[PDB]
């Protein structure tokens, strides 16, 4: 699972698992 | 298989770490979110509202109200002190209020704080008093003239009953420890009488006075810790 | 921009606080330091209103004081033991009803909002304890048995066939366990406190005992009778990810006594049950 | 005037002429639940002006004395007309409030009452173990209960007005919607609390969702202590629904 | 090598882990699918089918297909009582059903249930009956008129043989737990005489009544448990 | 788009269950609450139909009832022991003819269904038992014969050589092993019932016994001949992947006897037999 | 172009040093060796100006002489040691308050700048000495206490469940454990010297003791009492990375005598406490 | 997963390398940098200054 | 093995093994 | 974390965790 | 080494090794 | 450090460390 953001400085925001809970910490606002 | 090389630290169980893992209820679907009111995302909300300082925290009145009130009444000599307590954020007495304690659980703070008060005497009981706020490298000062050279509120008291002084963000360094730490003691904070207490004939000859506190626009706490605040001395049982 | 707000992630400054600006003597006949606290509000007065202020640009930020990492931080809430003195079989395996009220450290911060929503990451410690000298090939079984799945009451039961239940395996030397929960209430969120009961009847129980069951940990040794007895020690750490908190709430004061309760004991001289240390008097710092 | 306050709910319109604004609970105002997050699949019945109106509990003393008292919510209506019917018919319940507390003395009188509305306020036992407050007692009425009066049993819960009845610092209840009726400034107080829970409906009769809690901070002084001062409350549901119609419960 | 570092939980086997795994039997075609009709695939497909609730599971019907009837009678008093079960899923005797077994597979459940009922008497036997269902909160209605304040259907006996009661899903919580919870009890389901049994001469005096139940469009399940409804007290030997 | 059905696997709504709409009072000759159960259909009627209902926007999912759900979880099906006692070549080997039907928990499960397709993952926990104090170098060697293969009569067979048969070698330290299995069958599917036999007389085998032959799975200890002895358990674990099934069933009432076989044993007090707790009448709830 | 800095990463030749230029002979009445040194300033002259040089290309670079690379290697700080001699409570915890102090070796380094910003880099070496002749299973907690935060007392403190504060478990076999810490300091710069009191009386601290607190470090044997001793030491190793250094000064000439202050003793032979080797005379090489 | 091969050197703690590893204050944000006099970024700053040379260091 | 979708949150199904059978659960419909 | 260049010689030069103190030795200059 | 193919399900026949006898089983025909 | 190519046949020549002197043998000619 992965969010490739582009700008070069490219972000991959990869989620290795397929639920939710299994995620890091969550962003912020 | 891609040639790999296993780092230190690998293996480790770090309880601040930032990784993912395996759910062990796959499929799972949680429970529909519903509208509740009074959501919390940051501490520094709960920072920002005031609470009451148990300023009067005397052994006698601990366990009492009254260790959140201050007396006053008519005096017969003139630029009495009222009270005396120092600024620092979890400092006695400062340290349970609700400030306080978010500060406890953290390493450094800075910022301006915010102390209100407010009179509870009868509408025609009038008063004016002086809240002064002494920066640090100096002891506390001594009379009415000493804590005013400093920062200072020369308060009215009328129709509305609560007056608001900040203590000012004045420091060498840009944080202070919370804990108490002589390099970075932020000062004290005085009360004294300005005029006098003045009420007609048949009027109570004394009147509460009750103590507020919180931070500013710029108060910020860092570095996470746990308190000392409160402790655990035997099992939790059921 | 993702990538600007990544930067802001590395560098932890999200959430900036305001500047100072610079301020001006006033004679004015708007009082900004004087309000009404009968009111419930909090007088927004800052600085600039009170003192002369300088322009200081702030650099501080505010991310470290969210819920998220508040709350985001791994502590214990359980340490099992299994102990094998005289009889392998009953001392082998044992079970504990989940729950985040036995150790003081985690369940205050936890206790400062009335209610919170979050997935859980578990992780778990496990140290053997050589009491007669050799370990041998320690293995562990955590099943996580939810309310109404049979308990294990033998070391051999049926249950840890564990056929539908999620069951851990550890062994000795491999790096700790770990492993997330999904947000488990049958609620929207967890309830921090419940004034509530479960009946109507002077025997009604009251309190989060009636809200917040989560089922049972079970473990097990794996590993068949060894010559050498062992004392396995496996401790519960928790972290909370993905968390949502509501109505902020005043610190525990006092020492907790039982798990789902807030009940406290209080002793002749209550100044020494609370964390407040008595003054002198009004003017002694 | 910013000191003048008109309140009609239903039938009932209440008055102060010297009031401290007022507050709404966490910033949101009562309103009826949506089909979002709604779980219980019955068509809800909304009694409108007959339920959401005021009902004026019983007036309490207040002298030099006193500790304080509480009422908890929807418990104090119990028996209020056709709210109080509405709540025993039928299994689910939801509900707001407006609550109104009132104290008029003098300008030659002083006291200050810190008058807070506390969500799930779970009260704790003194030194009785894991013993918890038993339904009887946390379930008052109308009367509600004035603090360090009765007479202790094992399940009667904690009396300790600065430790919050359940371990907790006085100083900080402030953290929760309030406001304080300061002899000297005014003579009423106004909150206006929504709905608030982790599930959208529950059961009016064993869950309290809110606690009215009235501590006296600054004690009741004049020259003329003869004259009694009452505290008088007033409460008005607001959006009052309810589902699950069926036999009324008795309790007891 | 590329770094790499080793994360907690390594090493560990979850049984609800999801990875993959080498092939022990590579090159290997297995056999060609073919249509077989009957493909099951979601568990709801067989929670929406009616099955037999054991009702009359007296310990002196257990063993007999009689503890699957009700019989009815004509009665000499009015209003009365035929029978009353909880409506809680997993609870007796709705357990050994099709959907209360499925339903011991699960913690939680949510949504409606339908129960229906079968009249197996003469085609010349007439009878009306009132099915109801309580709502939780209070005890099981004592009569007639109790139970017709709540939820209910009037059965009319006549050319079709069969009448559906629908519990709707009336919870604070969106969903409960299957096993017995005080907080999650979901109510009863009563029947009563609404009229009578009334058959000509020459007609057996008793009739039975078959009951049935299953998950309307709303019912679901959620997370996966071990059954308590079936257990190994040895080994299954060859 | 294969990322919104990505985002619904993560979220686990990909299966949605539908809302209820608003209904009103009705007087109508179309009666929905009656029906046949003779036609051997259910009726679908629904709660708009017999009560006012108000909308409810839905958003539970049916994800985790899902066929790959329900069989997707990993459960032990062998417990092989290798238990050195007095003579190490005849006790550091053994054999099992694999199958699912020695252990209750899984096997309920899968009969559920007639008919079941899938492919199946296969982890496997071994643990050693020190009985006299040290293990030693402990290397296993799990070796899958299919049918007709040469089955291992010692421990230093010539079989063992797996010049062909799948072997799996674990070294005691190293992960549990794990490997996949493809569909097996000569048919399409395996048989969970079988209404048939292997011939027409009176000594045919009936079931599946007949249609169901997986091969044999044969265990050895590699390692040579230690001092201290050991006693090795290896527990195999099964997990059904890309799973179909076909016509379900009544689930089992009473317990298993035998493998291969729905025979069961009924005591004179048959209420004891089954999960059906004994009603006090028919008005008690 | 970030590729060609890249490549010059790489080759390490990211800052080269100067060519030396082919000079001439000259008759001039600018003397560029004639200075004063009273100015305070260098004589900036260099080889072309004294004599007769030819063109030579510089390959050389300074890369390894960066702040960065002279700071950032890591050396170790503290070892710590958990001798179980005879009471296993006791003896199986212990605290250190950090500092960069103690050991010579990298003291002497950061000790040539005046002021110094970096985050910190630990890496720690635990070795497990069997005393008895076993060592169990081994696992270790060290605890980061900042300022403030309870100091446990016991090894089994309430502290210990590191709530809040980062807790970092290592167990024996695994890697050597590592984490990085940001710039820790309430200022813009650690003061690697401090001429400054905590106040203005006789009784005031000197020095860096007043500005750098740094916290505690908490270790304990999380392991339970085994029968055999053991003797744990776990060095500490410390790098700083993305360092920033202020104000260089003359290196430390005698040895260290105390942590936080620039003491020292002096023998009746001065020379034996300096690395100043005696001549015998002005010329003798 | 992805297979992978655990090269030599894995596991070792060498002073002189150059490796990440995880932050023990997550969310933590250092004190702002503010303007000092004398940086120094590379230790030839140092060696192209003037310094005196105990030259007559005879033991007495 | 790999099905790179875009959407940018790009998806990778990776399959690290060359039999079927080797797969994790399958998804649903 | 990647800052992708191209040159093909392309860099990437990837951040592994979320907090600045976390990457290896600077850069120079 | 890798022989990256497209049709999206990207296939990469990624080897790991400089030396043709480490690459694993052939492909067939 | 990744000297990609292409040809698809991709080629990816990664240098995992920062010091020359760490990569593998070296080409010929
Ligand atoms: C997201 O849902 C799938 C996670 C896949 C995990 C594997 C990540 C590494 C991908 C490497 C691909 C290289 C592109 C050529
Ligand atoms: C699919 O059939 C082949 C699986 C290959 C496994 C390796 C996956 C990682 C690919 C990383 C490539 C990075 C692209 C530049
Ligand atoms: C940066 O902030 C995120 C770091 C992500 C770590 C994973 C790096 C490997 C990426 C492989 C992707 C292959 C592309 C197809
Ligand atoms: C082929 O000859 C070289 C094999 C290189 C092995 C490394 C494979 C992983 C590549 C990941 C690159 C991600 C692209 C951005
Ligand atoms: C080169 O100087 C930097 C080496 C970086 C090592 C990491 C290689 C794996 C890259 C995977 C990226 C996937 C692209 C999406
Ligand atoms: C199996 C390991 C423990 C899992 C704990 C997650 C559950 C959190 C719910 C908290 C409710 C409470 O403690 O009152
Ligand atoms: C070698 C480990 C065991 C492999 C089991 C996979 C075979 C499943 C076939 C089930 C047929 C049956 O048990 O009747
Ligand atoms: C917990 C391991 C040690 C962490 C050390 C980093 C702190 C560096 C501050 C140096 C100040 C001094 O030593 O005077
Ligand atoms: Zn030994």
């Amino acid at each position: 699972g992965a969010q490739v953001s582009r700008q070069s400085l490219n972000y991959f925001n990869i989620n290795y698992f397929k639920d939710a809970a299994s995620s890091g910490a969550s962003r912020l606002d | 298989g891609l040639p790999v090389y296993v780092t230190p630290g690998s293996g480790q169980f770090m309880t601040t770490d930032d990784m993912q893992s395996p759910c062990a209820l796959p499929w799972y679907h949680p429970t529909k979110e519903i509208f509740i009111p009074g959501e919390v995302k940051n501490l520094i909300e709960m920072c920002q509202v005031d609470t009451l300082i148990p300023i009067n925290s005397t052994q006698s009145n601990i366990g009492n109200v009254s260790m959140y009130t201050v007396t006053l009444s008519p005096q017969t000599k003139l630029a009495e002190e009222i009270f005396a307590i120092k600024v620092d954020i979890a400092s006695h007495p400062l340290a349970t209020t609700l400030i306080g304690e978010i500060a406890s659980y953290f390493t450094h703070w800075t910022g301006s704080l915010r102390f209100s008060f407010m009179f509870c005497g009868t509408a025609n009981t009038t008063l004016k008093v002086l809240l002064a706020y002494t920066p640090p490298g100096i002891g506390k000062p001594r009379s009415r003239k000493e804590a005013m050279l400093g920062t200072h509120v020369v308060w009215d008291v009328g129709l509305q009953s609560t007056v608001s002084l900040v203590v000012p963000w004045i420091s060498a360094s840009q944080y202070r420890f919370t804990t108490p730490d002589t390099y970075s003691s932020a000062g004290y904070i005085t009360c004294w009488y300005q005029t006098n207490f003045v009420v007609p004939p048949n009027t109570p000859n004394t009147a509460e006075m009750l103590c507020f506190v919180s931070g500013c626009k710029d108060f910020c706490l860092r570095m996470a810790r746990d308190t000392d605040l409160h402790k655990q001395t035997g099992p939790i049982t059921q | 921009n993702p990538v600007e707000r990544y930067v802001d992630e590395v560098l932890n400054e999200v959430l900036v606080v305001p500047n100072i600006n610079q301020s001006h003597p006033t004679t004015s006949n708007a009082a900004p330091v004087l309000d009404a606290a009968e009111t419930g509000h909090t007088n927004k007065i800052q600085p600039e209103d009170t003192i002369e202020t300088r322009y200081v640009q702030s650099s501080q930020t505010l991310d470290e004081m969210s819920v998220e990492s508040f709350l985001g931080r791994s502590g214990c809430i359980h340490e099992s033991v299994l102990d094998i003195v005289d009889n392998y079989n009953d001392q082998s395996f044992t079970k504990w009803n989940i729950n985040l009220q036995e150790m003081a450290q985690i369940r205050r911060k936890f206790e400062m909002f009335t209610y919170a929503r979050f997935d859980s990451e578990i992780t778990m410690v496990p140290s053997v304890a050589a009491k007669d000298g050799h370990i041998g090939h320690i293995v562990m079984q955590y099943m996580y048995v939810p309310p109404g799945a049979p308990i294990p009451t033998t070391r051999d039961d049926y249950a840890w066939q564990s056929g539908t239940n999620a069951s851990v395996f550890w062994q000795h030397g491999q790096p700790f366990p770990r492993f997330s929960l999904p947000f488990l209430s049958i609620a929207s969120a967890y309830y921090m406190f419940y004034d509530g009961y479960d009946g109507d009847t002077y025997k009604s129980r009251y309190g989060t005992v009636v809200t917040n069951d989560m089922g049972t940990l079970c473990s097990r040794i794996v590993t068949s009778e060894q010559l050498h007895k062992v004392k396995v020690v496996t401790r519960i750490y928790h972290k909370a990810k993905h968390t949502k908190a509501w109505c902020p709430r005043p610190p525990r004061a006092v020492q907790y006594s039982h798990t789902h309760t807030t009940n406290y004991k209080l002793s002749s001289e209550v100044h020494n049950d609370v964390a407040i240390r008595p003054r002198t008097n009004l003017t002694t710092v | 005037s910013d000191r003048i306050i008109q309140i009609t709910r239903g039938d009932s319109t209440i008055t102060s002429q010297d009031v401290a604004n007022a507050v709404v609970g966490y910033g949101v105002w009562p309103h009826y639940l949506t089909p979002q997050d709604a779980t219980a699949i019955d068509k809800p019945t909304q009694p409108d002006t007959s339920s959401n109106r005021f009902y004026t509990l019983d007036s309490k003393m207040w002298n030099s004395t006193s500790k304080g008292w509480w009422w908890k919510l929807p418990d104090a209506l119990k028996d209020m007309g056709i709210f109080g019917e509405n709540m025993f018919y039928h299994f689910l319940g939801r509900s707001g409030y407006t609550v109104h507390v009132q104290c008029n003395a003098s300008k030659f009188h002083q006291g200050t009452l810190l008058v807070v509305m506390i969500p799930e306020h779970q009260l704790a036992t003194v030194n009785k173990g894991n013993v918890n407050a038993g339904y009887k007692y946390t379930h008052p009425g109308e009367a509600g209960r004035e603090v360090g009066t009765q007479v202790e049993n094992e399940k009667q819960p904690s009396d300790d007005n600065w430790l919050n009845f359940d371990g907790t610092l006085l100083g900080n209840l402030l953290i929760f919607p309030h406001q304080f009726i300061n002899l000297r400034s005014n003579n009423s107080a106004t909150l206006i609390v929504p709905y608030v829970n982790a599930v959208p409906m529950d059961s009016m009769v064993r869950h309290n969702n809110w606690s009215l809690v009235i501590i006296p901070v600054c004690q009741l002084q004049s020259n003329n202590i003869s004259n009694i001062v009452p505290i008088t409350v007033s409460i008005s549901p607001m959006c009052a629904e309810f589902s699950g119609a069926r036999a009324k419960t008795v309790v007891q």
